[PDB]
C-alpha cells in the first residue's frame, strides 16, 4: 500500500 | 524483477515510476532522458483490449526513488504530465511492435545525486553493444515472482540472446524493433522482468566512454523467469528517429 | 552531455556491485 503523497501534486 | 537483488542508492538515477493517481498504484517503469522528457512503453499507456487508455491527468511520474511505497521526502521529485506521445505505428493489435512512448513533463526536473538522465544510443553504440552474450541491466519495482512486491528498487543483469533462439522460444511474431534477453536453462543463473517492470529501461555501460546507454524498454514476456522463455525489449536505437522527431517538434 | 554518468558512481569514480559483470561480458 502506498504512502500518501503531498496534496500539492494531488 | 524476478531473481534480482536490491539496488544500491543512486544506482539507476534515470529510473522513473509511472504512478496512477486514483487508485494510487504503480503503473509501470520509465526512464529520464532529459530534464523534461521521460521514455516508457506504449503499452503502459494504451492497451485497448484491456480498456487501458490513460490521459495525462491520470498519472504522475516519481523520479529519484528507491523505496517502492514510501514518499521519499527531500529525495524523490513528483512531476505532472504535459503531454503523452505514443508511436503512431505501435502495434497493440498483434505483437506490441514499436512499443514506445514519450512523456513531456510540465516543468523541468532538478537533477541531483538521485536524479540524472540516461543516454540514448547512436548507431555505433548499438552495433557495438547489442550482441549476443553481452549483458544489460534491468531495474524495476515489479513483482518478485510470476505467481510478492519488493520494498526497494530491484536490479538484474541479463545477457542479450541470439535472434533465432528468441524466435524459437515463442509463437509470437518477433520484429526488428525487438530483442530478447535472459539466461538459457543450461546456464543455471536466472532473472527476468515481470508485471510492474513494464516500460522501465534495459541499460548497458559502454566500455568505450563509461556511460550508460538505454538499449531497451521492458516490453513483454510469457510469464516471468520461466525456463526456456526470455524477456522481450523494445529496440530503442531502431526507434530513435521517431524519438528525435518528437523532441525536435515538441 | 553528462548523460549516463551517475553522480554517486561514475562522477566520483565509484563502481556499483555488479557493473563489472557487464564489463566482463563485453568481450
Ligand atoms: C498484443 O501483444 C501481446 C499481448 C499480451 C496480452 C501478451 S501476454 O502473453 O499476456 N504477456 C504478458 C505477461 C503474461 O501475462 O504472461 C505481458 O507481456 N505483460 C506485460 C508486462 C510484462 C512485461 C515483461 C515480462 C517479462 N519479461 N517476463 C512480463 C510481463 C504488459 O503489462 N502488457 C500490457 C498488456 C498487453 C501485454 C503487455 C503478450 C506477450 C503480447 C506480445
Amino acid at each position: 500500500d502506498f504512502e500518501e503523497i503531498p496534496e500539492e501534486y494531488l | 524483477i524476478v531473481e534480482g537483488s536490491d539496488a544500491e542508492i543512486g544506482m539507476s538515477p534515470w529510473q522513473v515510476m509511472l504512478f496512477r493517481k486514483s487508485p494510487q498504484e504503480l503503473l509501470c517503469g520509465a526512464s529520464l532522458i532529459s530534464d523534461r522528457w521521460v521514455l516508457t512503453a506504449a503499452h503502459c499507456l494504451l492497451y485497448p483490449p484491456w480498456d487501458k487508455n490513460f490521459t495525462e491527468n491520470d498519472l504522475l511520474v516519481r523520479i529519484g526513488k528507491h523505496s517502492r511505497t514510501r514518499y521519499e521526502r527531500n529525495i524523490e521529485k513528483i512531476s505532472m504530465l504535459e503531454k503523452i506521445y505514443i508511436h503512431p505505428r505501435y502495434n497493440w493489435r498483434e505483437n506490441l511492435d514499436r512499443d514506445i512512448a514519450l512523456m513531456k513533463l510540465k516543468k523541468p526536473v532538478a537533477f541531483s545525486d538521485y536524479i540524472h538522465p540516461v543516454c540514448l544510443p547512436d548507431r555505433e553504440t548499438a552495433a557495438s553493444l547489442l550482441q549476443a552474450g553481452y549483458k544489460g541491466r534491468v531495474t524495476g519495482w515489479g513483482n518478485l515472482k510470476e505467481t510478492g512486491q519488493p520494498s526497494v528498487l530491484q536490479v538484474v543483469n541479463l545477457p542479450i540472446v541470439e535472434r533465432p533462439v528468441c524466435k524459437d522460444s515463442t509463437r509470437i511474431r518477433i520484429t526488428d524493433n525487438m530483442f530478447c534477453a535472459g539466461y538459457k536453462p543450461d546456464e543455471g543463473k536466472r532473472g527476468d522482468a515481470c508485471e510492474g517492470d513494464s516500460g522501465g529501461p534495459f541499460v548497458m555501460k559502454s566500455p568505450f566512454n563509461n556511460r550508460w546507454y538505454q538499449m531497451g524498454i521492458v516490453s513483454w514476456g510469457e510469464g516471468c523467469d520461466r525456463d526456456g522463455k526470455y524477456g522481450f525489449y523494445t529496440h530503442v536505437f531502431r526507434l530513435k528517429k521517431w524519438i528525435q522527431k518528437v523532441i525536435d517538434q515538441f | 552531455a553528462d548523460c549516463g554518468l551517475r553522480p554517486l558512481f561514475e562522477k566520483k569514480s565509484l563502481e556499483d556491485k555488479t557493473e563489472r559483470e557487464l564489463l566482463e561480458s563485453y568481450i
